[PDB]
RNA sequence: UUUGCUCCACACAAUAUAGAUGGAUACGAAUAAGGCGUCCUUGUGGCGUCGCUGAACCAUAGCAGGCUAGCAACGGUGCACUUGGCGGAAAGGCCUUGGGUGCUUGCUGGCGAAUUGCAAUGUCAUUUUGCGUGGGGAUAAAUCAUUUGUAUACGACUUAGA
RNA sequence: CCCUGAAAAUGGAUGGCGCUCAAGCGUGUUACCUAUACUCUACCGUCAGGGUUGAUAUGAUGCCCUGACGAGUAGGCAGGCGUGGAGGUCAGUGACGAAGCCUAGACCGUAAGGUCGGGUCGAACGGCCUCUAGUGCAGAUCUUGGUGGUAGUAGCAAAUAU
RNA sequence: AACUGGCGAUGCGGGAUGAACCGAACGUAGAGUUAAGGUGCCGGAAUACACGCUCAUCAGACACCACAAAAGGUGUUAGUU
RNA sequence: AAUACUGCCAGCUGGGACUGAGGACUGCGACGUAAGUCAAGGAUGCUGGCAUAAUGGUUAUAUGCCGCCCGUCUUGAAACA
RNA sequence: AAUUGUUGAAAGGGAAGGGCAUUUGAUCAGACAUGGUGUUUUGUAU
């Protein structure tokens, strides 16, 4: 009868979606990142930084 | 009392009286439509009186309901208020104008009786 | 047209007599509370906090 | 506003129920509109569809 | 779109079985965002080459940010613009933090003293002044003046209410 | 004491309106000393009164009053739009309506 | 925060103080604009007088006694400068109109009450340094205000008598600040003033 | 003209509200300068300080503000009285002598508050009359009508008449 | 950019007031104001798709569900309200008061209108189902009748004269 | 005359005002968010911020639109050789 | 290394406004071993005052804003048609 | 009915009339004050 809202109302949240509860209780949404050590090359970084 | 009803509301409880009815005395209050080139009223313009719409129909489930929740029924005689001996909660009783005095204390003591709430008791009061 | 009960008093006066006795000891308070409490001029409730 | 891509309110087109007013006409409607409406058989669907048509389109057989 | 990014855009033609791997151009833009850095790009590249955003594609879009930030030097900014009845090029100085501002500054400034709008504004080149004794401008020399002092007569104080019960002053 | 005030003063200013068209639903207060919408958020949701004197004694008392609550800030100024029960009359425009603190929030 | 304020019309420009007088005055605030011979108008005087004269030469062809009423005063200046910043023909902008009283000079009783200034009108913080400016108290002399004089010798009394109740105000706000730092140091100001005052 | 008129007092009713709900809290001049305090070899002076907001200063506690007791003292603050004054720009208000009186939260006590029940402005202001209770004060004019013409269509104007 | 070039006739128009580190010009940053627009909701109507009959619903052009739409002259169609008259029915109303009429009194309908109360009046008149038409008025320099402002006005001043 | 959109037949917000322009098309209401346009006051909304230019002894102020040219000015601000 | 910018969270939470549509249950789902509970196919719980002109209706008036005199011919009418 | 008088009400700074909303005045209907979760009929339906 009333188009209630997802993205809140956390019961239609799971009614619908039930992979919400997982998301939720393991936090994808704010997964800490690894890492590496990666350095860019130091011709682009010329190139970048050059003029 | 009658069955309880959603609230009431009228959405537009001012009468919709026709365009110059007090400029012209010939003009009735009647609502007419403004069907003129030129009527401003027609054309809609702001500021001015606004025409009968459906959009103002009042909720079905509250059309015709006195505010005492009641639908009228004109009732006539003795015989045409037991018509309405167990809608009660539903039609309210109403004597025509056309009854006379004696034909009222009847009427009404049948109301009483079968009670019908009657929306004009004090109607041709003899004294 | 138109007294209080005597089973109240005894509570109040029981319940006042604690928080009499908790209140004398801090300073000011006591007639801190007597002061009713009103909104002077050059008052600004939205920052003031209480 | 809305762009009408066609006329709104467009009424379908068709007979709901015969214009006539036969009694019994309207009782055989009464009937096969419960037929059509509670039977998987299209031909329930047409009968009753055909027992509104006018006189000229319901030609001698 | 004044509060400016500079961006680094890179790109090139499509490249072709017959010839792949284009020249792959570059250049410095200044812009509000990503967005107006690749208009600003193809703009500034179909008026050199023969390329269009058809027929060529972007390969980066960096963000340049300033290597001293908080650091204040001066630019010469050539630019040209299309006056009312003809083009035109100068050479302005500026003196600034970031090469960000400098342009920023100069466009507000063309657009004040000009009537120049950003449609009609290309900067040629931002170059820093590596040193002084070559700055052309007296409003930038005047600047680069040893114990560079000067006070600020009549300080305005922006008041909270519409009555004041003390008429003003204004010492600073 | 001599300053039993537990509201805060606000002149009624005028209809929520446009360049030539008001309405009367929606009333627009000022407060005194309140001139930013961070500050004039604390307002919102409070009671307004519009305590007038009428030419008569109708309920036991000569003083009516139109109760009204803080809806939303409006502009940049600390006005705030307002509403009630029934509508202020027109004529009140510059009236002195009271906001008290409730329904309290500190 | 005030019931009535009185505005001194001194080193203000006109038309900046006439719009946040024509703001309060629809508020509901009441103001009394006094000092209005010094009210000030950007630009030349010259340029003044020349828009003044352009406004003067300026009514009913068929009949003049009912045109424009060319006022001549500067409060009647000041005044008509802040009609037509005030709907006046409604009777909102009449009443409003009626909440303002505007005076040559300082006449009592508002001689012995504290006038307000409006920060953001004043000339002093709206004219950049430089800019020239011009007064209604010789525009209006120029444009037929017939009253400067007396008004002149008016005002020189009474400087004089608010001079004298200043020069007694300075000698006891002396005596009272020198008995405030006598009482001053003990105990109760003192953590006072760490309490926050 | 049912003892008329008016003013001072008190009451009672209305009607009356462009909008009370602590205090309009008073130099002037400049703003590329000023205010305050001190000082002096008094001036367009020296020194110091301040501003950078009124977010201030004053006031502000008590049955909507009771009753009552004491402590420290010569204060504060109403209310009137009075000494004098000063103020004409729309003065009608400001200062001040003195005494009486109420309150005093400057400090410490005690008693009371309730049931308006969980909020309903919970009324307290400022105007104007009109009947009244009781003191003072004074004891007319105008218009018509008649008449003159310095006036005039009529008004009006200008007259005169006990 | 500004200035000169730059002169039209009632007074006068950046809309006015006014505006000078603008309330002008150029430009940018945000914040904010408000359409009958957009989103959500309620309600009305139309349309479309559907649900609804093994002892279950007043027994269906009905009830209900869902969804979307709703501007509009000329014009088209549909549903209705109202007037005069006819057939039927309510064994309808009425001299204890029909019709009619007045009613800044009430209710219902979005509306056309209906109903009720009060006052006058005194003899016929209603609802529904259907039929029928000389069937609905604000205009036609409309017709007939009546009544106003103008207006207690113009005028009742040739013929000598009472 | 050609393409298209509108007015006619159309209200509503803005253009002070206007059949045509800008926005946006309309059942009755509520709440929010906006469009065009604006935010000194009239007038709802920042006498907000920022950088400059201009002083006019007829300033300028916003498209349609309600006015202006050639030429000239060690007036001033930038700039090119 | 932070912080700024952009972005993400099926992160938490504070305050405000409007609305309470429908009326046996079903359905989807969440938590609880389960029984059952529930923010899950639309508002209930408690309390208070009044019970009447208090709310409301009508009408008159004032105020704020808006509102040009209707019918017609006309591309265009408030028209000095 | 136009139109007029009297009385009563109100309003009136070069019109009046109208819309939205409210104030104010005047006026007007409605509730729920329900056979009511019953509680001995004074020789058992209040």
């Amino acid at each position: 009868v009333l188009k209630k809202n997802p993205l809140k109302n956390k019961q239609v949240l799971l009614r619908l979606n039930p992979y919400a509860k997982v998301f939720a209780a393991e936090k994808l949404g704010s997964k800490k990142a690894e890492k590496t050590g990666t350095k860019p090359a130091a011709v682009f970084t010329e190139t970048l930084k050059h003029d | 009392a009658s069955l309880p009803h959603p609230k009431i509301v009228k959405k537009h409880t001012k009468k919709f009286k026709r365009h110059h009815s007090d400029r012209y005395h010939r003009v009735a209050e009647n609502w007419r439509k403004q069907k003129g080139i030129d009527s401003v009223v027609r054309r809609r313009f702001r500021g001015n009186i606004s025409q009968p719409k459906i959009g103002y129909g009042s909720n079905k489930k509250t059309k015709f309901l006195s505010p005492s929740g009641h639908k009228t029924f004109l009732v006539a005689n003795v015989k045409d208020l037991e018509t309405l001996t167990m809608h009660t909660k539903t039609y309210a009783a109403e004597i025509a104008h056309n009854i006379s005095a004696k034909n009222r204390v009847v009427i009404l003591a049948r109301a009483k009786a079968l009670g019908i709430k009657v929306t004009n008791p004090k109607g041709r009061l003899a004294l | 047209a138109k007294e209080i009960k005597a089973e109240r008093v005894e509570d109040q006066k029981v319940v006042d007599k604690a928080l009499i006795a908790e209140i004398k000891k801090t300073p000011l308070l006591k007639q801190y509370l007597s002061a009713s409490f009103s909104l002077k001029n050059g008052d600004k409730p939205h920052m003031l906090k209480f | 506003g809305i762009d009408h891509t066609s006329k709104q309110h467009k009424r379908s087109g068709h007979r709901t129920a015969p214009k006539s007013d036969n009694v019994y006409l309207k009782l055989l409607v009464k009937l096969y509109t419960f037929l059509a409406r509670r039977t998987d058989a299209p031909f329930n669907k047409v009968v009753l569809k055909a027992l509104f048509l006018s006189k000229i389109n319901r030609p001698p057989v | 779109m004044a509060h400016f990014k500079e961006y680094q855009v890179i790109g090139r033609r499509l490249p072709t079985e017959s010839v792949p791997e284009p020249k792959l151009f570059r250049m410095r833009i200044f812009a509000s965002n990503e967005v107006i850095a690749k208009s600003r790009y193809w703009y500034f590249l179909q008026k050199l080459h023969k390329v269009k955003k058809a027929s060529g594609e972007i390969v980066s879009i960096n963000q340049i940010n300033e290597a001293h930030p908080t650091k204040v030097k001066n630019f010469g900014v050539w630019v040209r613009y299309d006056s009312r009845s003809g083009t035109h090029n100068m050479y302005k100085e500026i003196r600034d933090v970031s090469r960000v501002a400098a342009v920023e500054t100069l466009y507000q400034d063309m657009a004040a003293r000009h009537r120049a709008r950003f449609r009609s504004i290309h900067i040629l080149k931002v170059a820093e002044i590596e040193k002084t004794a070559d700055v052309k401008r007296q409003y930038v020399k005047q600047f680069l003046t040893k114990d560079l002092k000067f006070p600020l007569p009549h300080r305005v104080q922006k008041s909270t209410k519409t009555f004041s019960y003390k008429r003003p002053s204004t010492f600073y | 004491a001599e300053s039993h005030r537990l509201y805060v003063k606000g002149k009624h200013l005028s209809y929520q309106r446009s360049k030539r068209v008001n309405n009367p639903n929606v009333s627009l207060i000022k407060i005194e000393g309140v001139a930013t919408p961070q500050d004039a958020q604390f307002y919102l949701g409070k009671r307004i009164a519009y305590v007038y004197r009428a030419s008569k004694e109708v309920r036991g008392s000569k003083i009516r009053v139109m109760w009204g609550k803080v809806t939303r800030t409006h502009g940049n100024s600390g006005v705030v739009r307002a509403t009630f029960r029934n509508n202020l009359p027109a004529k009140t425009f510059g009236a002195s309506v009271r906001i008290f603190l409730y329904p309290s929030n500190i | 925060v005030e019931p009535v304020v009185v505005i001194d019309g001194k080193g203000h420009l006109v038309g900046r103080l006439a719009s946040v007088v024509a703001k309060q005055l629809l508020n509901g605030q009441k103001i009394v604009v006094v000092r209005a011979e010094e009210l000030n108008i950007s630009g030349e005087f010259f340029r003044n007088k020349l828009k003044y004269h352009d406004f003067l030469r300026k009514a009913t062809a068929f009949n003049k006694t009912r045109g424009p009423f060319h006022f001549r005063a500067p409060s009647r200046i000041f005044y008509k400068a802040l009609r037509g910043m005030v709907s006046h023909k409604t009777a909102r902008g009449k009443a409003a109109l009626e909440r303002l009283k505007v005076f040559e000079g300082i006449p009592p009783p508002y001689d012995k009450k504290k006038r307000v200034v409006v920060p953001q009108a004043l000339r002093v913080l709206r004219l950049k340094p430089g800019r020239k400016y011009t007064t209604l108290g010789k525009l209006s002399t120029s444009v037929g205000w017939k009253y400067e004089d007396v008004v002149a010798k008016l005002e020189a009394k009474r400087k004089v008598s608010s001079a004298e109740y200043y020069a007694k105000k300075r000698a006891f706000t002396k005596k009272v600040a020198s008995a405030n730092a006598t009482a001053a140091e003990s105990d109760v100001a003192k953590q006072l003033a760490a309490l926050g005052y």
